[PDB]
DNA sequence: TCTGTGCAGTGCTCGATGTTTTATTTAT
């Protein structure tokens, strides 16, 4: 059995990434992979330039995503999609310069209702120890969000740390169970896979790499 | 658990005089709590279940318009409220409007002055259902339906 | 050379680290390959590429040896004798003639290579939203795939630079294989099919110059020189040392940092049969007019299962397939299949959306085909609304309602698409495709609703908002079984 | 505690304080009930462009950077990538004792080391450097004199920040303000009458429009905070957020507000210390019915949901609240300020 | 202090002051109960229309879209002053559309205009051909000296009070004015469930019933007015007035939105009412009182006197809280105070 | 000891222009 940080990723308001080259910035139904990891660069006092602990965050860490349906009066809430209308006024018409257009436009999807349970282990030849990820998610050091800085949190991201024998066995022990479950690793009975590019290609910034997650669907 | 509209529809029909007289006098359906003869009318309808009260109440309030005014037609959904009264002719569009942006007990008031001049045929029934919730969508559901037989 | 160095970038189709290949290496070994780039649009680029490069090279004679080099590779013997006429039309740095450019452009400035990087830059908002310096440095397989795409996929840099031949942003469309290697065979024509495909000048633009202000029939353009054309005068520039490639992250001797380019006009009269791309077919007076298709006002997609929508669209809604893919269905017609498929949705010079399917059931095929029906039906419903509302003399966006709610229609109904897809099995098919018909009859009263609701309040509109629920509610009772 | 979380009740008249493209009521989807929504840029803005911000802010003291006093530790920074002679040259030729360095500085000013450097490999110098850097020399001596504001809010949207370092965050992070209750907007048919038309008006409209009582939400990062000032104390910090807690409780977005009027101030404002920043609003999930208003019971859901999960989530911790209503109030955990000017000074004395 | 907060409870009898598309009432919800309401846009034109502000301020603007029309008008009007040819290339430059004989030329949309304010433009088009000058260059030089423009607007206040926008012709860049007073809607401090009134129409030649039945809405109401007036902003907005000719005219609207009442209705329903309170104070950022009735005032001997009750307790509630120490007064007939109204308005005459 | 015409040097706004769109219409 190895051990297991236990993550919530609950609020109002959420956003993980697609790829996108466009003003429209679209979410997905989960939290990515790179989105995670930003996360807990976050809490840790990871800069963005400061590639080495960059890399050695990715290649320790691992991780697994439930699902959690928000339940309101013994009532189910669905997660919703929402689209902003988001602009900006004086944006850089260049990378260097101080030139601006008047006004640009941008379009952001949010999940609505929506809250997660992660689940986090450490790889084989990890640098680091859940003990002082545990540390980081209790005392971040920036300030932690769910996608956008816009984007608070409503429960500690702290949930809990315990030991079992897959990912799937760790999160039984947190409700809500029943949730679809994204993992980094594969559980036996399932099979099934989920493609996607939220790979960080940390040696190419803010380039995204083509990987995907194991599907463990729930009761 | 739901209201028998038939029964009901019949029950007000061979209500004796006078009971039908102190009921259609009523101005506006709290004023049916001050008579006797309503409570009478809706106790094996369900009124004593607090659910179901402010659905009788629209429901008498409407039938109170006249014995003759609604007349109920069987299914060939049936003839919803908005056909119905578009069916008549006599109708004024404008009517339609003022009607389905009115607030409460305004709006009950205004629906059994349209009911009086436009003497329905209709599915009754299916026009209880409609007083049962009287949500926003079935007041818009009322003006679409009214323009499209137009 | 194309033909020769490597430049292919590729990582074992199951396997790890990238390595860049050759185009040797790739036909002739029994080794697995798929590509592998940080952008899956230029992955698609790329295979298109290949495959064109693959066409001109080594057609098939018949279906029977068509079969055979897909199950068993070529010798390097072989390949050698066949590319061995093409390899001088496959330089990118060459004295009169360097592949898909033109010697002796007149420019005052140089031009940045983000402009080759579709997306990157081509709006005013592309500054802020995305990261500066991808295209300080390219290498040459980025920067030939990057040359590739903007003749084919991207629209034109701008006024006096013009589109390909089947258009601003088509969709392109490819049978998909098991690996790399088998995926460029499939989308080959034989030999006998190509001359079906085309019944001319066969020499590139590169080689045989555009004559500017020129019109030219479309019949009289040869396949090779259809396949590879070349709408713009782009010149490259002098490369420079031993780095990273801003554009792939990999480590390149050549790298390339600007080009230059000048407006350059002309006139293609008719449609070039190009067989990568499906069509529309319209018939206007007596004449078949064809069309090849594009994301216009929508960008039809689905997470996981894209290439189905894709797929089911041009099945079902005038459609027709790429001439590669009707050839693959007879050669095979009960072989189950799948397309490699991407486009573009744009503003002119913009690039507003990005939608590719790159990977290398019926089940899944029922879950589209669901989706598209109330996709459709919400469509009607609301142009219902939008002509309604044209009719009345009434202005503004309310006459295009009907686009807005399609674009939202995908984006909410892809947040249902994980769960369904998780769920399904033998026995609980039928259960979850239940289920998500009741999502999405609720979805699509929702987006009507929102659509429709700026002009609430407005009388006059009322038999035109009636008559459009009306519509909508009409075909949501005929997609319940 | 390292976070400054900042919360606000405020109650708004009938308006329209944030629209779309379509010109209708921003909004939200809480609790499976529609929210009227004040969008995070839209608060923030109002934060950063407001006379209040230009005076405590714009002209705050720790306002302006000067590159001589940072010379020595920009020379052991730098001294690893970049020699004496460079690092030197690049400093003076930018303008013309510090213990710590701005991250954004040391970076920027790097990157004009990389150019200088790359200058006299070259071997071009006088002004054609100048005139080649004439902007982004311009551009880093303008964010030079504005530190606080940088350190505050982030870069601007045209800031001339060349690297990654340059990215600078806002050390305060604004949520989206969204209506406790559900709000069903109400819809304004107008019209515009010519002076020379004779029947009927030249046009006719609708404008969507609603009441609200809003959450907003904010934090700050005081680490970061001093950190992008060069090094400040922590009293510096603080004294910084007490600003953010008076534009959270009185700024407003300006749109459509000179035909609304909904110049509103909070009434509630509370301010807790954590390690761990959290919004409060799942008071509001379900959303909070009417019952003489919203706003009672906004700030009653407010404070027993506080009583419940305070404990349990961590908010053990400095706790503050300033109210214009005589609610019953919260756990006694949470120091009651009669005034807003206490509320700020408390925040002022680490809590 | 830069801003000037005005305050009015005004108290209706039953009536129908605005009304919306279906000739209803129109209201709002505020604090989860309706209200009846009075838009800012039919306050406005009900003071810029009456004779007060023709008699104290001047004359309103004339708000337009038919440019053929006001073709016309201007030509009656400026022509011996300026020949018919300048008159319409200086709307032509203006409005941006071509000014010829048409007997229909429409604008983008509705647009304020101020006939000495179209008079100064003509001068300066005059001038510019004359001295050869061009209209692109015209265009460049105008726009040097905006201020130069805005003193025209002291015969056009309403526009420097509540703004003016075009997208078409030189008034996109020249005639683009930030309205320096900002006006809530009326709304009523407590709930109302309208009355409806059921009519007739008796006809003198049908002896049985009636030719019409009808319903109209109507109701009283206790109704809150507030508005600012940016002091700064109305001097920039006059061509750089003095802050004496800016609370002059702050003054003015101070009676006026405490005695204009709208016109709608009123021949039928006749609610004439002046208001029972009003109350100025200046400040630094804008205060309106409207969360004084969030909580809808309960009736107690009427609705006036918990409603001036409950305003009085907020506005002690905010100034305490908020340590609030702007000069104010107030006037009422049910913090400084003032017997009449018109020593409130010396008052503010007098920068409080 | 300040200032004047030439620059060099360029920051621009100017305008014509590359492309390409359409899908419907209740219930009685
Ligand atoms: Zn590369």
């Amino acid at each position: 059995m190895r051990s297991y940080l236990i993550l919530r990723l609950a609020g109002p308001m959420q956003a993980w990434g697609q790829p996108t080259f466009e003003g429209t910035r679209p979410t997905g139904r989960f939290p990515t992979r790179s989105g995670l990891l930003g996360l807990l660069g976050a809490c840790l006092g990871i800069q963005r330039d400061d590639t080495s602990s960059l890399q050695a965050l990715s290649e320790s860490v691992q991780f697994a995503v439930r699902c959690d349906e928000l339940i309101l009066d013994d009532r189910r809430v669905s997660v919703t999609g929402l689209r902003d209308y988001h602009t900006v006024l004086g944006a850089r018409e260049d990378y260097r310069g101080l030139k601006s257009h008047e006004t640009i436009q941008t379009w952001r999807e949010y999940l609505c209702d929506a809250s997660f349970t992660v689940a986090l282990w450490l790889t084989p030849h990890a640098t680091m120890v859940i003990s002082e990820l545990e540390k980081a998610v209790l005392k971040p050091r920036y300030t932690p969000y769910l996608g956008r800085r816009s984007c608070p949190l409503t429960h500690p991201l702290f949930l809990g740390t315990c030991q079992a024998s897959d990912p799937q066995k760790a999160l039984l022990n947190y409700e809500p169970v029943g949730g679809d479950i994204y993992s980094e690793e594969s559980v036996t009975g399932h099979h099934l896979k989920f493609t996607a590019r939220d790979e960080p290609m940390i040696t190419l910034p803010r380039q995204f790499a083509s990987r995907e997650w194991y599907v463990i669907k729930g009761g | 658990d739901e209201i028998d509209a038939m029964a009901l529809y019949r029950a007000w029909q061979q209500l004796d005089n006078g009971s039908c007289a102190q009921i259609r006098r009523v101005s506006e359906p709290d004023e049916l709590r001050d008579i006797p003869a309503f409570y009478r009318l809706v106790q094996p309808f369900g009124w004593e279940n607090p659910r179901h009260q402010q659905a009788l109440l629209r429901m008498v309030f409407c039938l109170s318009a006249g014995k003759n005014v609604i007349r109920h037609q069987d299914k060939k959904t049936g003839i919803s409220l908005g056909r119905a009264l578009a069916n008549s002719g006599r109708i004024n569009e404008r009517r339609i409007f003022q009607l389905i942006r009115a607030d409460r007990t305004a709006d009950m008031v205004q629906l059994r002055r349209l009911l009086t001049h436009a003497e329905p045929v209709l599915d009754w029934p299916l026009m209880a259902r409609m007083l049962t919730w009287w949500g926003k969508r079935e007041r818009q559901q009322l003006l679409e339906d009214f323009v499209l037989t137009t | 050379n194309l033909l020769i160095d490597n430049w292919i970038p590729v990582r074992p189709r199951n396997g790890g680290k990238v390595q860049i290949i050759n185009l040797q290496s790739l036909y002739c070994s029994r080794d697995q390959w798929r590509l592998s780039l940080p952008r899956d649009d230029m992955e698609l680029a790329a295979l298109a590429l290949l495959v064109c490069i693959g066409q001109i090279i080594a057609p098939a004679k018949d279906d029977v040896e068509f079969r055979h080099r897909i199950m068993n590779p070529l010798t390097e013997d072989e390949f050698q004798q066949l590319i061995a006429p093409w390899i001088d039309m496959f330089y990118l740095n060459h004295a009169e003639h360097p592949f898909m450019q033109t010697k002796g452009v007149k420019a005052n400035d140089v031009t940045p290579m983000e402009k080759l990087l579709a997306g990157v830059s081509g709006a005013t908002n592309c500054a802020f939203v995305n990261q500066p310096g991808q295209g300080e440095a390219l290498c040459g397989g980025c920067t030939a795939i990057a040359l590739f795409n903007q003749a084919n996929q991207a629209p034109g840099f701008g006024g006096g630079f013009k589109s390909g031949l089947r258009g601003g942003t088509p969709v392109t469309t490819f049978v998909r294989g098991i690996d790399l290697r088998s995926t460029v065979l499939l989308n080959v024509l034989t030999l006998p099919r190509l001359q079906k495909q085309f019944p001319t000048e066969n020499q590139p633009t590169w080689i045989k110059p555009i004559k500017s202000n020129e019109s030219i029939p479309a019949s009289s353009i040869g396949f090779v020189r259809g396949l590879f054309w070349q709408p713009a005068h782009i010149e490259l520039c002098d490369p420079i040392g031993i780095g990273k490639c801003s554009c792939c992250g990999q480590e390149s001797n050549l790298r390339y940092t600007g080009f230059l380019k000048e407006k350059f006009t002309f006139t293609v009269n008719g449609l070039w049969p190009h067989p990568h791309s499906p069509c529309l077919v319209t018939v206007k007076k007596g004449e078949v007019e064809e069309k090849f298709l594009a994301f216009t006002t929508s960008a039809p997609s689905w997470t996981q299962i894209s290439r189905v929508v894709v797929d089911k669209i041009i099945q079902n809604e005038g459609n027709r397939v790429a001439a590669v893919v009707n050839q693959f269905r007879n050669i095979a017609p009960q072989s189950p299949l799948e397309l490699i498929m991407g486009g573009y949705r744009n503003n002119q010079a913009s690039i507003l959306e990005r939608r590719h399917d790159v990977l290398m059931g019926n089940v899944i095929n029922e879950i589209v085909t669901v989706g598209l029906g109330y996709k459709t039906a919400l469509r009607k419903a609301l142009y219902t609304f939008a002509e309604g509302f044209k009719n009345k003399d009434f202005k503004g966006a309310g006459v295009s309602v009907h686009e807005t709610a399609e674009r939202h229609f995908y984006r909410q109904s892809e947040l249902l698409i994980p769960d369904v897809l998780a769920n399904v099995n033998f026995s609980q098919a039928d259960e979850v495709i239940a289920d998500l018909r009741d999502k999405l009859h609720q979805l699509c009263e929702m987006l009507f609703n929102q659509s429709v609701a700026p002009y609430a309040h407005h009388p006059k509109l009322i038999s035109t908002l009636a008559l459009a629920r009306a519509t909508l509610y009409k075909h949501l009772r005929e997609l319940k079984p | 505690s390292n976070f400054i979380n900042i919360h606000v009740l405020i109650s708004h008249s009938p308006s329209c304080l944030n629209r779309d493209d379509m010109n209708m009521q921003k909004d939200a989807i809480f609790g499976g009930k529609r929210r009227v929504r004040i969008s995070s840029q839209s608060l923030k803005r109002a934060m950063r462009k407001s006379g209040y911000y230009a005076q405590n802010i714009g002209e705050s003291s720790l306002r302006t950077i000067h590159l001589a006093q940072l010379r020595d530790v920009l020379r052991q920074k730098l001294g690893e990538r970049f020699d004496q002679k460079i690092i030197d040259k690049t400093l003076a030729l930018l303008s013309g004792s510090a213990d710590a360095v701005t991250p954004w500085v040391v970076g920027e000013i790097a990157w004009f080391c990389e150019q200088v450097a790359k200058a006299e490999a070259d071997n071009l110098d006088d002004k054609k450097l100048l005139k080649v850097l004439k902007e982004d020399i311009a551009a880093i001596r303008v964010n030079l004199q504005q530190g606080v504001d940088i350190a505050l809010s982030g870069r601007m949207a045209t800031s001339g920040m060349m690297t990654e370092l340059g990215k600078v965050d806002g050390a305060m992070s604004i949520a989206h303000a969204i209506t406790t209750h559900q709000v069903d907007s109400d819809i304004d048919w107008f019209t515009a009458v010519d002076d020379l038309q004779e029947q009927g008006s030249a046009h006719l409209g609708t404008q969507e429009f609603s009441s609200g009582v809003f959450y907003r939400y904010a934090n700050i990062n005081l680490a970061q905070l001093q950190e992008n000032l060069g090094g400040a104390s922590r009293e510096q910090a603080l004294e910084i957020a007490t600003h953010v807690v008076h534009m959270l409780a009185t700024e407003v977005p300006g749109a459509k507000q000179r035909t609304y009027a909904a110049f509103n101030p909070a009434d509630m404002v509370m301010v807790n210390f954590s390690d761990m920043p959290l919004s409060m609003a799942n008071a509001f999930e379900k959303a909070v019915k009417a019952k003489d208003g919203f706003l009672q019971p906004s700030i009653q859901a407010f404070n027993q949901y506080w009583d419940r999960v305070a404990n349990g989530y961590g908010l053990n911790g400095a706790a503050a609240q300033f109210s214009l209503s005589d609610v019953d109030p919260i756990t006694a955990q949470v120091k009651q300020m009669p005034t807003l000017e206490q509320l700020k000074s408390w925040v002022r004395n680490n809590g």
